[PDB]
């Protein structure tokens, strides 16, 4: 007698997730503000 | 009866002998009318005190 009929093909595993990515590094700082102001002369006399 | 000339100073400093500071510009005693008392310069004492 002819053989039984093959049974069809399982169905494929199921995938996994994928995690996600840390945070990136902060922004560099900025440099203090440019330089000191031109020294002022100074003025009169101050005496009583 | 103190002082402060600059900014970052813990405690005002007081006037040194010879000197003197009055509370306000117009409540002094003694002072030529061309000068204000902001309160960071001790003015000097007078002639004849």
């Amino acid at each position: 007698p002819p053989p039984t009929s093959p049974p069809p093909s399982p169905p494929p595993s199921p995938p996994p997730p994928r995690p996600p990515p840390p945070p990136p590094p902060p922004p560099s700082p900025p440099p203090p503000n440019r330089s000191p102001p031109p020294p002022p002369p100074a003025s009169s006399a101050i005496n009583p | 009866g103190y002082y402060t000339d600059v900014d970052g100073l813990p405690i005002q400093l007081p006037c040194k002998p010879g000197t003197f500071m009055p509370f306000d510009t117009a409540t002094a005693n003694l002072l030529d009318t061309g000068l204000t008392v902001d309160g960071t310069q001790c003015y000097t004492c007078q002639t004849g005190t």
